[PDB]
């Protein structure tokens, strides 16, 4: 079976800006678990159907994972705009996958405040499709160098999640998890299509 | 001026101790809680130690959970880190943090550090 469980009920999570990709390939895909789950708040696929995933082979799985606000879960799609989908995580248009994501409020909020967790909000360029920066280098806001030290129109790119205990679902931290699917022999699998390799002791 | 001027930091052998110095200026230090971070190169910035205003409440992640001490100095507008028992793998640039401290600058209220490297590495054959 899948190790699906390692990058959905994983302990602790990666910052937007800092993305975990798994690669998932030769083993039986159960989407069944994902489909009669009352927990996963978003669940939504692009270029595909959710109802049968089971009725489809791919020769490559990518399952990035990540954490972000509840507002900002929307940003999590083709062709979109704001600070996640532009400097943190950004998808191609012509994307082929899902988004997944549930409020993990109750282990990702923390009483004096949750620092685990950044975003980048400043960055001269835009995020290329499925491009990742770890950088830390100081943004330059204005006309004049920065000279690598933080002043005037010169500051630090990253900036920390609050989530601290609120009440508001919008400014909660969720776990999203992005599974982008990929003329090659189709190693992930349906529980029905798969190709004798159920028992290769995944 | 909003300004976090770290300092402390070197070379030691493995086994080796280390003390990091985090003064802060612009802003009532004792108003803001300070986390300690560290970048390993080709990693992305990890927690390593958050403490609390001007209580005693410290909080380690598991990076370092066990060989690192962090406490404040806000009589002398300062944070510290004690690292002991250092390995090669803590060979990193450790930054100081106090978040939601700038007002009137948008989304951008965190105040970072500049960064201290600090190197763990072995004698030489
Ligand atoms: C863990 O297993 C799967 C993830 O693949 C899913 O049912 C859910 O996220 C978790 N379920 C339980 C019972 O922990």
């Amino acid at each position: 079976l899948c190790p699906f469980g390692e990058v959905f009920n994983a302990t602790r999570f990666a910052s937007v800006y800092a993305w975990n990709r798994k690669r998932i390939s030769n083993c039986v895909a159960d989407y069944s678990v994902l489909y009669n789950s009352a927990s996963f708040s978003t669940f939504k696929c692009y270029g595909v159907s959710p109802t049968k995933l089971n009725d489809l082979c791919f020769t490559n799985v990518y399952a990035d994972s990540f954490v972000i606000r509840g507002d900002e879960v929307r940003q999590i799609a083709p062709g979109q705009t704001g600070k996640i989908a532009d400097y943190n995580y950004k998808l191609p248009d012509d994307f082929t996958g899902c988004v997944i994501a549930w409020n993990s409020n109750n282990l990702d909020s923390k009483v004096g405040g949750n620092y685990n967790y950044l975003y980048r909000l400043f960055r001269k360029s835009n995020l290329k499709p499925f491009e990742r920066d770890i950088s830390t280098e100081i943004y330059q806001a204005g006309s004049t160098p920065c000279n690598g030290v933080e002043g005037f129109n010169c500051y630090f790119p990253l900036q920390s999640y609050g989530f601290q205990p609120t009440n508001g679902v919008g400014y909660q931290p969720y776990r999203v998890v992005v599974l982008s699917f990929e003329h090659a022999p189709a190693t992930v699998c349906g529980p029905k299509k798969s190709t004798n390799l159920v028992k290769n002791k995944c | 001026q909003v300004q976090l001027v770290e300092s402390g930091g070197g070379l030691v052998r493995p086994g080796g101790s280390l003390r990091l110095s985090c003064v802060g200026s612009g802003f009532t230090f004792s108003g803001y809680a300070m986390n300690w971070y560290r970048q390993a190169p080709g990693k992305a910035l990890e927690l390593v130690a958050g403490i609390s205003n001007a209580g005693d409440l410290t909080h380690y992640e598991e990076p370092m959970k066990g060989r690192v001490a962090i406490s404040r100095a806000n009589d002398k507008n300062t944070v510290y880190l004690q690292m002991d028992d250092l390995k090669p793998e803590d060979t990193a640039v450790y930054r100081c943090h106090a978040p939601g401290v700038r007002v009137g600058t948008g989304e951008r209220k965190d105040v970072w550090g500049q960064g201290a490297q600090v190197t763990v590495s072995s004698e030489q054959k």
